[PDB]
């Protein structure tokens, strides 16, 4: 019951702030590691 | 908290956003002038 409420709050908070987190993570990876964000569909 | 309020939707679905709150309530402010009454007293400390 308590865990259910905690997980519901966490799921709402996680889903409500997805695009910004994804874009910020992409920015961090682009600025720190490398600048060729083509890991997917590579090696062909 | 058992009934879900609703109102006009200010925002728009114009982006690939995942979810929305979809819970909107409104507040209404108004101002009136009625010329209400007032009381005049005498201050115990000073005669004013």
């Amino acid at each position: 019951n308590r865990l259910e409420s905690i997980l519901s709050r966490f799921d709402a908070d996680w889903t409500a702030s997805d695009e910004a987190r994804r874009e910020a993570k992409n920015d961090l990876f682009f600025s720190r590691v490398s600048q060729w964000d083509d890991w997917l569909s590579q090696y062909t | 908290a058992d009934d879900i309020p609703s109102f006009q939707n200010p925002n728009d679905w114009v982006f690939p956003w995942l979810t929305q709150d979809t819970i909107q309530i409104a507040e209404f402010y108004e101002v009136v002038e009625k010329k209400e009454t007032a009381f005049i007293y005498q201050d115990p400390v000073t005669g004013e």
